[PDB]
């Protein structure tokens, strides 16, 4: 049986987003390449390099114009003509626009292809910009987190093959059963929030006994995601909190490589 | 005579091009180039030391957990912070268990595909594969019956038509020489590796909160509360859980891992002779465990002219002879200062202006050591513990010469470690040697909690006026990495990274000096230059990282 | 003649005493024993009936949660809800997955020490214990790899001369018929069954909320909230998790359990000549897929005098000839009132006066239908699907004879069925069998989601005034199970559970009949009085369950 | 090297104390009794049966006086002289007396043996009582719930084995690490909670969104437990107010079998 296509591209991509698939439990990376998706194009995985992974790329768009899935993970750089990001000799922001045209549905996985992320933070030397920004006329449905769980994204892609849909969205295109709720109200913590039990620094005595990490930086009253809920590496119990360290807001635009780590949030 | 692009370079992390001339069937001149930049240096500039280790950990997803803890060290080297031991232990269990998923993945999904030939295997017979393995591993998972359910998933991927990212392979090329069973068995090694590293990986969850980009440092030692007796907190209940994974990685990486390598070596004896890219070497000790960042479980060193018998040991972080040899040019890198700059007075701004085969090609620096062109990595690593002596090393090179003595009646001389396969060596031997540090830590960890100590951070104070500056070593899974902080009026004033890739793809140097992959190509014979496998081959040793290289 | 007591039997649930009476040799006459009792039938009285389910669900945590679907299935009866087809999926899902757990490690953790001789493991060929498995199973840990890691685990606990559980074991046994190469095999097969289990476990769990007990039921549905789009609920990505679970137990149960079954009756013919506990047999219905706690993917029936042609199908849980033959006898039970009882008319009233061969020696009740002794469990599982032409059923029985014909050349009758082997051949084809009933319900579940129906719950009324009737029937790893509830005035007025090891363990009943265990002890031959291994083998074949038995 | 050794003797149990060591996976129940004790008595799993099991325990009670550690699964009934459970023809009492004479420490595993459990409730039939109600001389380690999870039991073992004494204990002889806060003072549905957004029925809208469960019954405002940290399986996520149903407050004596499943806490 034919297993629908997905092209992946990295822009300014680190390779975490890519590397959260070798945690994943449900598909693993191998069930999902051989059983899940015919993953047509991936550098990091490809066989094929060179002149042959692009004839390769080429003759996947056009087999399955209007089919397949694109992902792409890291910022498109616009600055100086798209030259801080050249594959093959062309500036990725071109790859980008090309396979758009022909997607049946396109994601932004990570903080820097849905909203910018690290590499457009500070002063943006390089003109970053967001997977959305390069594609105005298209619907792109962000999976955000520096990398996402990547059953944020591997569901995402399941609803689609098979219910033939994205799953509901929020205003930012974002899945509501990854994204639908602030981490602050579904955070195990906040008893000690209410309660005014805060540790104040690393291993101090409220820290060594699981209290509140608003006091420390804690992003999670400003940052949508299921970190809190879904964790992360499917063993139970791991998320940066339960772990010892506030939300840094990786999720979320304006939180994560804006605001100090130590910098309180704002409380709704 | 003809001038091949391999562009992009796959099965690496990043953005690469290489570029080869090829004369008489042999690349006799090579250019490599990262394509991609994002200038995390610059991003970083201007904030408080404290949060620089959360943002430059993404210059790389590949080697997380690498560019935080060089971060963190860097800002308390600044700032002379002393760790906590608890802190060191942590940080040690989670850059080990990071490292043995990275090179499980390397060898396995990122090189393996270079050699073996997937389409070979479907006329392998599963018995004769499994009977070639008796007396060569005690691994458990190489029965006939393991061979067929993995020649099957192959069978049915070829009959569907989609083979994706396995398609237009180097299927019958030339330069593929081992046997159908031989091919099998790597394709049902490939899969169980994918086991191995996903365990590797929640050891390194478990403590730094997850992965990839854990969550668990500070400037000043870790966020883990230690309290075996605390809710919600580092407990025995959670130590016994990291234990648990820990145990589950020695089997795979002794019995499969250790012994491909061994084999791969055995069928390819010619790629000890090539891929030669350097004749100086550097490593930096790693896993500190005393109360003061020393006391490194693993030795570094430098190793000049391919002499270990003469080597300059490095035992401490500090030390002012590795500090002050290190400088980065960017004559044929697309940056405006091109003379060599010390990186704590290191400028990083973007000149682009094309490709030139004799002036800028690359967005990656070149890093020199007193002057010199270095390779740094698993092979730097393997032989500066050589050339100090460790029986560990020793031991453990040896038992992968043995299996080779065993296969072919040869044997591996130190000389035949300067090459292709010796670098691939190095990287099993590292990763063989960790599994051992992860049960020194873990048992350390546990010992150290029982006395009482339970302390896991000292809170930094930063002057608010003053420059200061720090440097941060650590022993990547790629090599040698550096970051420099400079602190003036409480902010970073700069921040250069000099990452292990950087040393090993950078381009052409102040002194026109060819770098470890440019190097490593000449000679490199290319049986199809429409397909230069053999190129690829040798560039995919170095585990090339261009987001690292570059950042 | 020798009178002999086994007290305790080990390797089951619970407290069981069983005596013989031996002539020459051979067992003449046996007494079962249920030798505690908590009085969980009056603990749950006078409660609201909807809090009954996680009350009696204690009634056993080897077969969890089979009490707790039986009980809300008696109070949805009593009240007459129809339950959301979403419910059933997932009420069955966690009852198979369950299923599998439990009939696992029955045959491995509780039942493989009466057949294997560890001591007789450490003389196999690791070699040679492979060889024999060459064309019987397609498993991918078969290999001499393994079992001779596993042989060195059972070389090391002896030579450490702390053997704990597995001490003073039967080895050398006169009974123990195994080569030395296939107790190995089956030590390793034990170790493996653990993982297998575990996985079935994980599927329960991501239902229920937890296992052991789980706690997503109610009268009137399940508590799990269908919503694709929610956070922290049942969501598309739990489900993945959920299918990721049920996907990794199909080759273990396929590939050593089905064939172990049949190995096991290949060198134990005899045992396929004894232990006949009944000529009598009912199992009910299971897995309801429509909207009115019926459509139900398991047959149920009644088997009179073991003439498969002449049964009575039973298709619904309301089958009133079903219901009025049930009754139950306390006459040589520690009970006040010793008429046969129809349980909504049940007392559970404490008369404790010892041991009486002739008397009372029993926790346990008597059940009679329509006043006949009758076997319930795996092996009338299995005969009913039989009489009903069930093709699932016939093919994978013939999956497991073509295995024993293969080793053999012999065939296997259905009267060789009536005997302590087939009960295990039984059980081993149920389970076989759920594995199609999980994907079914899994797939189910997901096209119904799709649909759009994500209703799990209909809140039921309580009349606070008259008094109302249910059963809820379940085909329990043990067999039928029945939990009977009488309402009055809006609380349980009467609670009565009659439990499938109730049927086969129960002692001499009004009429004096002898029950399963203890019918099908009698002839069983006992080289060693002392050590009555062959008594212990057919009481385990019925998986004895006296937390359940006696309540 | 020698293991430490351990004797298990259950009494009103319904064995799904001995059960949840098969969930368990740090230590699985395979390396937990060949790498980290010596099960020198267990019913359920012993190879020996009736005089030769007995021997075995006898045995092992002399070998390793002052040794071992006792476990008891299930409450001990008092009522007409100990005739409730008979094991080869004695009082369990008198057989778990016998075994506590000569025991380095002393495990009540489940909410049975801790304090009575669902076998004493109601009118209490058999007069069922707790291990420390039998063992008045003794300090009993309580490791309460219905089950516990089984790593709440084989951490307090490893304390004992790994730094040679008992974990800290609560006033109830409860280990702290996984009874010492309120599941309601460390619960992700809190935020819901404060803001009064509750599920009202299974499968409504709120029960849908993963709203609190206080107004369905939830006991844990008055339940100390780790069920909402540790959780079950090790899976992730994985306890009884997430999958949607109200903690029942198993862990606790006078709320679990007491109260019914809808009947409401008091809030502290
Ligand atoms: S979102 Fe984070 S992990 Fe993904 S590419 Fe960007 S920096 Fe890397
Ligand atoms: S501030 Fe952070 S740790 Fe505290 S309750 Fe909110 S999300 Fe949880
Ligand atoms: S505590 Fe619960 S699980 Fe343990 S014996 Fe008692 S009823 Fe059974
Ligand atoms: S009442 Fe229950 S669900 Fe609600 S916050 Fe408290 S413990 Fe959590
Ligand atoms: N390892 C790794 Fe990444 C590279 N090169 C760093 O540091
Ligand atoms: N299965 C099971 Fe338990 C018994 N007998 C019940 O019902
Ligand atoms: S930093 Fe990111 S991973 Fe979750 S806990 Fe905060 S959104
Ligand atoms: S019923 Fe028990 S298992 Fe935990 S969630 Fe409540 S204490
Ligand atoms: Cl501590
Ligand atoms: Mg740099
Ligand atoms: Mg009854
Ligand atoms: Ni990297
Ligand atoms: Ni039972």
């Amino acid at each position: 049986p034919q297993r629908p296509p997905v092209i992946w591209i990295g822009a300014q991509e680190c390779t975490g987003c890519t590397e959260s698939l070798l945690r994943a439990t449900h598909p693993t990376v191998e069930n999902l390449v051989l059983e899940t998706i015919s993953l047509e194009y991936h550098e990091v995985l490809s066989a094929a390099f060179g002149h042959q992974v692009e004839e390769n790329k080429h003759n996947a768009l056009e087999k399955y114009k209007g089919q397949y899935v694109l992902v792409v993970d890291g910022s498109i750089p616009l600055k100086d003509n798209g030259i801080y990001c050249m594959v093959a000799g062309e500036p990725i922001v071109d790859h980008i626009r090309k396979a758009a045209e022909g997607a049946a549905a396109i994601i932004a996985i990570g903080s820097c292809s849905a909203w910018g992320g690290v590499a457009a933070a500070g002063v943006n030397p390089t003109g970053a910009v967001s997977l959305q920004e390069v594609l105005p006329g298209k619907t792109v449905i962000n999976i955000p987190g520096c990398p996402p769980n990547p059953h944020n994204f591997l569901a995402t892609v399941a609803h689609i093959i098979t219910y033939g849909k994205p799953p509901k969205l929020d205003d930012k295109n974002r899945p509501t059963f990854a994204y639908g709720r602030l981490i602050h109200e579904h955070c195990e913590r906040r008893p000690h929030f209410d309660a005014g039990r805060f540790a104040k620094e690393f291993g101090d005595e409220g820290h060594r006994e699981g209290w509140c990490l608003y006091h420390l930086g804690c992003k999670g009253p400003e940052t949508y995601g299921n970190c809190s809920t879904l964790q992360f590496c499917d063993v139970g119990g791991v998320w940066p909190v339960a772990i010892g360290h506030p939300c840094y807001g990786c999720n979320e635009e304006g939180i994560g490589f804006h605001k100090g780590i130590h910098q309180l949030a704002n409380v709704e | 005579s003809q001038r091949i692009t391999i562009d992009p370079v796959t099965r690496i992390e990043g953005h690469l091009r290489i570029d080869c001339e090829i004369e008489n069937g042999v690349v006799s001149k090579a250019w490599a180039s990262g394509t991609m930049w994002r200038g995390m240096e610059e991003i970083v500039k201007n904030r408080d030391p404290r949060d620089a280790w959360m943002i430059v950990q993404r210059i790389c997803g590949v080697c997380t957990t690498t560019h935080a803890l060089s971060s963190v060290r860097a800002a308390e080297s600044a700032l002379n912070i002393d760790v906590p031991v608890n802190a060191q232990y942590i940080r040690n269990i989670i850059l080990a268990a990071h490292t043995t998923h990275d090179h499980i993945v390397h060898f396995y999904q990122l090189s393996a595909l270079d050699w073996v030939d997937i389409t070979s295997a479907l006329q392998a017979d599963p018995t004769k594969a499994s009977e070639m393995l008796k007396g060569v591993s005690t691994w458990h998972l190489n029965s006939p019956e393991e061979f067929t359910k993995v020649q099957n998933k192959i069978k049915d991927l070829v009959a569907s038509g989609q083979l994706g990212i396995f398609a237009n392979g180097y299927w019958g090329h030339p330069a593929m020489k081992l046997p159908p069973e031989v091919n099998l068995i790597a394709v049902a090694h490939y899969l169980q590796a994918l086991e191995c590293q996903r365990d590797a990986n929640r050891v390194v969850a478990l403590l730094g909160g997850k992965t990839p980009h854990i969550q668990n440092l500070a400037v000043g030692g870790v966020a883990n509360p230690i309290n075996l007796d605390g809710l919600g907190v580092l407990n025995l209940e959670r130590l016994m859980y990291i234990k648990s994974f820990i145990d589950k990685l020695s089997d795979f990486v002794e019995q499969v891992y250790k012994v491909d390598t061994a084999v791969i070596a055995a069928f390819y004896p010619e790629w000890l002779t090539r891929g030669k890219g350097a004749v100086n070497y550097l490593s930096v000790p790693e896993f500190p465990t005393d109360s003061k960042n020393g006391s490194f479980l693993f030795p570094g060193g430098y190793i000049e002219n391919a002499d270990l018998s003469s080597y300059r040991p490095i035992t401490s972080h500090s030390d002012e002879y590795l500090i002050k040899g290190i400088q980065e040019s960017a004559k044929h890198s697309w940056y405006k200062d091109e003379a060599p700059q010390a990186p704590w007075e290191g400028t990083t701004i973007p000149a682009y202006d094309g490709w030139s085969d004799d002036g800028k090609y690359s967005w990656v620096k070149s890093p020199t050591f007193y002057g010199k062109t270095v390779e740094v990595g698993p092979l730097a690593n393997m032989l500066v513990k050589l050339a100090a002596g460790r029986e560990s090393t020793q031991n453990k090179l040896n038992e992968i010469v043995a299996i080779y003595q065993k296969l072919t009646g040869n044997t591996l001389e130190v000389a035949q470690l300067h090459s292709t396969l010796g670098r691939i060596i190095g990287r099993t031997v590292h990763c063989c040697e960790l599994q051992d540090i992860l049960q020194n830590q873990y048992s350390a960890l546990i010992t150290n909690i029982g006395k009482g100590d339970h302390t896991t951070f000292v809170k930094p104070n930063i002057p608010a006026t003053g420059e200061f500056k720090g440097v941060g070593f650590l022993e990547a899974p790629k090599g040698m990495l550096s970051h420099w902080m400079v602190i003036k009026d409480g902010i970073i004033s700069n921040y250069q990274a000099v990452v292990p890739s950087t040393w090993n793809s950078g381009p052409r140097n102040f002194n026109d000096d060819v770098g470890p992959y440019e190097q490593s190509l000449v000679g490199t014979p290319v049986a199809d230059p429409n397909k230069p496998l053999e190129v690829v081959r040798t560039i995919h040793s170095f585990d090339p990282c261009m987001a690292c290289a570059v950042h």
